[PDB]
C-alpha cells in the first residue's frame, strides 16, 4: 500500500499510517551548496544531525468557526534547539525545510484544509501608508489569525482572508507548492521545499524565506458528539543546513 | 595419538551495530503486532542514525551449565555422639531438592532437567555445654550410607544394617578435606520433573502433586564407634552441584514465598511496590 | 491500587490540555519498583552487571474507531527530569500514531560511558528516563467509551548480557521448610 | 590420551585435560559451549515475518 | 629556526615568535573513537569547527607573592561557546586538548613557571574527615589559589602548595606532561593532551578529566621599572571532539 | 603435539658502554634545554673518556607485573563462636584495597589497573582466657561467602542465607593448608581505577571520589556449627596477589601519611628532613 | 599438550609446564616478559631532538 509514509531525519521518525504522496517543491530536492555558485571564502559549518531534525511548533483549536492561521520561517524555528543557537550565532545561514501538518478527525467529521507554503510572502499594512513593527507578523513559533472581516486597526496587517494579506485571490494560491487535507480520505500533508532565493545564502534574522497558510475552505462540521474541536499540528525539520560567518551572539 | 587438540568453540560475540543513515521510506520496522505473539526483532538502528561498534562482549556466564553449575546447600541436621533418645544419635533424610529456598527457586526455572550431579558433605562437631567438660577424646569418625527405595533401613545406631555390602557407603575422619562423590542421571523418566499436574492413583485420588514422582531413596548419617564420657553433637550438610545439565520449557520465577517442603501452597502477593503516582520519577 | 490487575493498566481521556504527561518512570531495570518483577527484571537481579540496549513496545486496547497519537521520549542522564512536552522532544524519541498496527516499538540506545552497569544502580551509573506525552490527543465518535488504555512489554535486544552471578535478594526464608 | 583446548581469555593460552575414571559422569564440567538460538521463544509463528513488511 | 610555532584550529589562529617543542602526551595525538571499541549504539555528532577552536580563559596577575593557580577541565569551558552547548545537550562526551600559557617579559625579569596537566587530580578537604560542596575546587574559569600556609577553613580544600592538595611531593609533579616557562629563553608553553579515561566516554559535568596547574618554583622579581606585575594568559582548544545521547538540556 | 616449546624471551640485558676518546668539536651533548619538558638522554661515554664494558644486568625484577606480584594483607577482623551479641559471632567486610597501608601505597602509583586476582586466606583460633576452660572440642569448620552487589545479606549465624545455590563459597578445616581461589577482571569498566576526580549526582552533588565507584559486594565468614560450652576466638587474613597486570598513567608516590580509608584527607607534610647548612656533608 | 621454556639463570635449562584449568584466569604469573620502552615519559616532544646539535 502506498498510503503509509515513513520519514527518518536525525533522531526522530514521523509515522502516518494514512497519507497522500509528499509534494516535493518544483521539483527539487534540498541539496549543499557547489563550489562554483558560492561566494563566501571562509570554510561553512555542516552541523547535520544536531540541525536536521524534526521540531514541534506548538499546536492550534480548530473550532467551526476558525478563518486561518500563518507562520513565517525561518523565524518560527528562532529558539528552537540547536537550529536557534546556529542561526544567533551566524552571519549566514541556509537550509531547505520539511513540512508535516497533522489534523485527524472520525469518519463523521467534514471539512477541508489548504497547506501551501508561499515564498517571498509580503503583506501591507492595515491602513494603506501606515507602517507596523515586527511583532504584527512574527513573534517566533506562535500562530497568526486571519480575520474573515477587513482588519481596522493600524498597528497590524490586513487579515481580510480572500485577499489573503497580499492583495491577491486566495483561490489562485493553488500556483505555490500545496496539499489538501480532506476529512474523507487524509491526515497530514508534507511538503519538501529548498532553498529558494536571489541569493546564494542570507541572513535568517532579516529575512522571511518563505510563509506556512493554513486556510479551511469548508468548514468544519460534525453532530452529536463529545468532541468539540479537532488539534491541528505542525512539525518542520530543516535539511542539508549549512553555517557561514561566525560571529558573536545577537 | 599423545595429543587430541580438540578444536576450539571459537567466541560467539554478540551482534554489532552497523552505521544507519537519514531514511524516508514506506517501510515501517518500528510499527508492529504483538497479538501474533511474536516477539520484534527491530534493533536500535532501525530507528535512529547509529555509529559502526564491534562488540567484544559475550553470553558466556548466561549459559545453563554455568547458571546452575555452582554447589549449594540443600539440608542440614544435627546428630549426638551419646544420647538417651535412640532417634537423636542418626539422621535419615529423604532426598529431595525443595527443603531449601534458594536452590529450589534456581531449579523451578525449568520444567524438566537431565544432569549428572556431584555432591559434597561438611562436617563440624562441637562439644555440647556442661558442668564438666575437662575429657580427652581422638579424632572421630563418621559414616554416610546411601539407601535406594526399598532397601533396609537402620533403627538404631549399633544396627546390623550399618555393614553395607551393596549400599555404597563413605567413611570419612576430621581434619581431612570434605568428602565427595559423583551420581549419574538415575531418573526411571527421560528426565527430571520439578512440577508433576497430576495424581497417584487412577481414578483421580490419593497424593497430588510433584510428591508423588519423588523416590530417590534416603540418606543416613552416624559416628561409626565414637561414644564419648560426654555429649558431642554434630553437623552434616549437604551440597548439591548439577554437571552436563539441559533444560526444557522455562517458566515465570516463583514470587510469593514458599510455605511447604512438598506443595506449591502459598498466599496471594502484591505484584509489586508502589510509588506516590503514575508520574514521580524521583 | 485496590484492583491488583489495574497496575497493567495506563489510563487515557478524550478530553486533555494539549500537552499534557501520559507516565514517567526511571530506567532501572533491575532495580525500580517498576521493573523489578518482569520477566526481564527477574533474570537481571541474578547478576551484578548488565549491558545492551533494551526495547518497550506498547499497545493500543482502546475501540476501531478511536485514534490519537503520542509522544514517547527517552531523556539520557542528567541534572533533572524533562517537566514539559518541549523539554522531552529534545532527547531521542518516536511519534507514534494508532492505526490497522496497533503496536510500536520504542528501542532505548546503549547509550553509557562505562561497558557495563550495575545492577544496583546509583547516581554514578544512572541511565536517564522514560516518559510518553500527548501529541495530538485522542477523538472518538459518538456511542464509544470515553476511557482507554494502553499496556508496555520490555524485552531485550540482541546485543543484550549480563555477568557476575549473585544469589537475588527477592526471596528468603526464616525456619526449615 | 590428552586434549588441548583454549582457555577464555577481549583479545590479547592452551590448557590440558585427561580422563582418570571409567564412567562419564566423573568428567569435570564443559561449561565451554556458548551455542544458542532465541528463534523458539521470540518468533513461534507458522508464516515468517519481515521486519520491515508490515506485521498485518 | 624552530623557536617560532604558528597552530591553527578551526578559525582562530596561534603564533608564539619565542617558545620551546609542543609536548604531545603520552606520545599520542587525539582521534576519534573506534569503531571496535565503541559502546553506544546511536550515531554520534562531531561538530569540527564549531567547537575545535581556541578559547581565551580569563586572565591571572603574577605578584611578587604568587603561590600558584589551578583549573579544572572540562568544568572550565562550560559556559564557553558552541562547546558549553553541546556539553549541556548530551549525555556523553569525548574530547582532547591543545593547551597554550602565554607569559612574556623584558629580558631584566626573572622567574620559572611549571606548567602541567595532572589527570585524575584528586584532592581532599581542608578538614580530614570533612566533605565541601562543588564550588571551592571548580566555579567556571575563574582560576584557583594555592595558599602558602595551610588552610584552616573547613569549607575548602587544603591549598598546602607544597603538597599540591594531593597528599604528594610537589616536585615529583614532573612525571606528568608539563613544560617550563623560563624567562630567560622561553614565552609560552604548548601541552597536547589526548583524551585519557578509564571508559570510551563520561559526562563532562559530572567528572573533571584533567586539572591544570601553574607553579612559580622561583618567585618573580625586577628592579627599577614601571611595570608592576606579568599578566598570564590560558588558552585552550578541544580536539577531535564527539557527543553522544541527546537530551534536553541541563 | 606433545611439545610446544615456547621460544625463548630473549633475556633483555642493560645498553653497554662504548670507548671513547678524547674530543674538540662543536658538537656539545652536554649542553640542554630542560624547558621543553624533554628529559636529556646523554650517558657518561659523552663526557669522559670511558673503556668498554659489557653489562649482564638485567631489569627483570622491576616489571610491573613482578612488583605487583606478591600477596599482601588487606583486612583482618575476629569473631566469636560463642557470645550474646549476634553482630560478634560473624564478620561482614565490603571489600576494598584502602584499609591496608603499604598495599594502597603500592597500588596508588598507578592511576588504572588491569589484573586478575588470587586470594589466600589465614584463619586462626584461640581459646578466650576463663575461669574454667577444661573442655574437649573436635576440629572447627569454617565457611567463607561472597555476595555480589544486590544479594541478600545474613542478618545472623544461623540465618538462611547460608545456604549458598549461586554465591560461591569456601568450607574449610583447621589443621590444613590455607584456602585459595582465583578471580577473574570484574570491573563494569575497562579498568580499576584508583582515583575518581568528580561526583555521583550530575549536579555535582553527593558522594565525592573513589568512594562512588566501589561496588565490588562483600564477604562473610562464620564457624558452620561450633558451638563451644565456652567461648573460642577465631581471626581471618585476606591476601590478594595481582596477576597479569597491566598498568597506566604513573603518578607520584604519596607523602603524607594516611588517614581516612576512603578519602584522600591529609595533613601539611615538611618536603623532606633538614640538615645543618647548604655546605655539610657528614 | 605442554609448554617448554628456559628458565631465568650470567652467562652460565628447561621447564614444563600444563595447564589443568579451562579459565584461562588460573594460569600461573606470565612474570617472564622484559619488553620495555621510556621514550613515552622521556621525549613526549613533538620533533625529535637529536642529543650532538643543540636544544634550540
Ligand atoms: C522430583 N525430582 C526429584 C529430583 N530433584 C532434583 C534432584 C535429583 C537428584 C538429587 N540427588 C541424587 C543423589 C545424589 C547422590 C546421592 F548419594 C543420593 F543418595 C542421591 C537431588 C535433587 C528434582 C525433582
Ligand atoms: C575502585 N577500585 C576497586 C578495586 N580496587 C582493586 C581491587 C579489586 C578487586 C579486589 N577484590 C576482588 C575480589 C576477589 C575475590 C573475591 F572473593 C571477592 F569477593 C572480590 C580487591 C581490590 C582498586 C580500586
Amino acid at each position: 500500500s502506498d498510503r503509509v509514509r515513513s520519514i527518518t531525519l536525525g533522531n526522530s521518525t514521523i509515522t502516518t499510517q494514512e497519507c497522500a504522496n509528499v509534494v516535493v517543491g518544483y521539483g527539487r530536492w534540498p541539496t549543499y551548496l557547489r563550489d562554483d555558485e558560492a561566494t563566501a571564502e571562509d570554510q561553512p559549518t555542516q552541523p547535520d544531525v544536531a540541525t536536521c531534525r524534526f521540531y514541534t511548533l506548538d499546536s492550534i483549536k480548530w473550532e467551526k468557526g476558525s478563518v486561518g492561521w500563518w507562520w513565517k520561517f525561518p523565524e518560527a524555528l528562532s529558539d528552537m534547539g540547536l537550529f536557534g543557537q546556529n542561526m544567533q550565532y551566524h552571519y549566514l545561514g541556509r537550509a531547505g525545510y520539511t513540512i508535516h501538518v497533522q489534523c485527524n478527525a472520525s469518519k463523521f467529521h467534514q471539512g477541508c484544509l489548504l497547506v501551501v507554503c508561499v515564498p517571498e510572502a509580503e503583506m501591507g499594512g492595515a491602513v494603506v501608508g501606515q507602517a507596523f513593527s515586527a511583532t504584527a507578523m512574527a513573534n517566533g513559533d506562535k500562530a497568526y489569525e486571519f480575520t474573515s472581516a477587513t482588519q481596522s486597526d493600524q498597528t497590524k496587517v490586513q487579515t481580510a482572508i480572500h485577499n489573503a494579506g497580499m492583495g491577491v485571490g486566495v483561490g489562485n494560491l493553488t500556483i505555490y507548492p500545496h496539499q489538501w487535507i480532506n476529512l474523507r480520505t487524509n491526515n497530514s500533508a508534507t511538503i519538501v521545499m529548498p532553498y529558494i532565493n536571489s541569493v546564494p545564502m542570507d541572513n535568517m534574522f532579516r529575512h522571511y524565506n518563505f510563509t506556512l497558510m493554513v486556510i479551511p475552505f469548508v468548514k468544519l462540521d460534525y453532530a452529536d458528539t463529545a468532541s468539540t474541536y479537532v488539534p491541528i499540528t505542525v512539525t518542520v525539520a530543516p535539511m542539508c543546513a549549512e553555517y557561514n560567518g561566525l560571529r558573536l551572539a545577537q | 595419538g599423545d595429543v587430541e587438540e580438540a578444536i576450539e568453540r571459537a567466541v560467539v560475540h554478540v551482534a554489532d551495530t552497523m552505521r544507519s543513515g537519514p531514511s524516508n521510506s514506506a517501510s515501517v520496522p518500528a510499527l508492529t503486532a504483538v497479538e501474533t505473539g511474536h516477539t520484534s526483532q527491530v534493533t536500535p538502528s532501525d530507528t535512529m542514525q547509529t555509529r559502526h561498534v564491534k562488540n567484544y562482549h559475550s553470553r558466556s556466564e548466561s549459559t545453563v551449565e554455568n547458571f546452575l553449575g555452582r554447589s549449594a546447600c540443600v539440608y542440614m541436621e544435627e546428630y549426638k555422639t551419646t544420647d538417651n533418645d535412640v532417634n537423636k544419635k542418626f539422621v535419615a533424610w529423604p532426598i529431595n531438592t525443595k527443603q531449601m529456598v534458594q536452590m529450589r527457586r534456581k531449579l523451578e526455572m525449568f520444567t524438566y532437567l537431565r544432569f549428572d550431579m556431584e555432591v559434597t558433605f561438611v562436617i563440624t562437631s562441637r562439644q555440647d555445654p556442661g558442668t564438666t567438660l575437662a575429657q580427652d577424646m581422638p579424632v572421630l569418625t563418621h559414616q554416610i550410607m546411601y539407601v535406594p527405595p526399598g532397601g533396609p533401613i537402620p533403627a538404631k545406631v549399633d544396627d546390623y544394617a550399618w555393614q553395607t555390602s551393596t549400599n555404597p557407603s563413605i567413611f570419612w575422619t576430621e581434619g581431612n578435606a570434605p568428602a565427595r562423590m559423583s551420581i549419574p542421571f538415575i531418573s526411571i523418566g527421560n528426565a527430571y520433573s520439578n512440577f508433576y499436574d497430576g495424581w497417584s492413583n487412577f481414578d483421580q485420588r490419593g497424593s497430588y502433586g510433584y510428591n508423588t514422582l519423588n523416590n530417590l531413596g534416603h540418606i543416613y548419617v552416624r559416628h561409626v564407634s565414637g561414644s564419648s564420657p560426654h555429649p558431642i553433637t554434630s553437623t552434616i550438610r549437604v551440597y548439591f552441584k548439577p554437571k552436563h545439565t539441559r533444560a526444557w520449557v522455562p517458566r515465570p520465577p516463583r514470587l510469593c514465598q514458599y510455605k511447604k517442603a512438598f506443595s506449591v501452597d502459598f498466599t496471594p502477593t502484591p505484584i509489586t511496590d508502589t510509588r506516590k503516582d503514575i508520574n514521580t520519577v524521583t | 491500587t485496590t484492583d491488583q490487575m489495574e497496575m497493567f493498566r495506563i489510563p487515557v481521556t478524550i478530553n486533555a490540555p494539549l500537552q499534557q504527561q501520559v507516565f514517567g518512570l526511571r530506567l532501572q531495570p533491575g532495580l525500580d519498583s517498576v521493573f523489578k518483577h518482569t520477566l526481564l527484571g527477574e533474570i537481571l537481579n541474578y547478576y551484578a552487571h548488565w549491558s545492551g540496549s533494551m526495547k518497550l513496545t506498547f499497545v493500543f486496547c482502546g475501540s476501531a474507531m478511536a485514534t490519537g497519537k503520542f509522544l514517547i521520549a527517552y531523556s539520557p542522564p542528567g541534572a533533572n527530569p524533562p517537566k514539559t512536552r518541549k523539554d522531552a522532544m529534545l532527547g531521542t524519541h518516536i511519534i507514534w500514531d494508532i492505526g490497522l498496527q496497533s503496536s510500536c516499538v520504542l528501542c532505548v540506545p546503549w547509550i553509557s560511558q562505562t561497558h557495563y552497569r550495575l545492577v544496583q544502580q546509583d547516581e554514578y551509573t544512572s541511565a536517564g528516563y522514560v516518559t510518553c506525552w500527548y501529541q495530538t490527543g485522542m477523538i472518538v465518535p459518538p456511542g464509544t467509551p470515553n476511557s482507554s488504555s494502553i499496556m508496555c512489554f520490555a524485552s531485550a535486544c540482541n546485543d543484550f548480557s549480563v555477568r557476575m552471578l549473585r544469589d537475588t535478594p527477592f526471596i528468603s526464608q526464616d525456619n526449615k521448610l | 590420551g590428552a586434549q588441548v583446548s583454549t582457555q577464555k581469555t577481549a583479545h590479547e593460552i592452551h590448557y590440558t585435560n585427561i580422563n582418570y575414571y571409567k564412567d562419564a559422569a566423573s568428567n569435570s564440567a564443559n561449561r565451554q559451549d556458548f551455542t544458542q538460538d532465541p528463534s523458539k521463544f521470540t518468533e513461534p509463528v507458522k508464516d515468517v515475518m519481515i521486519k520491515s513488511l508490515p506485521a498485518l
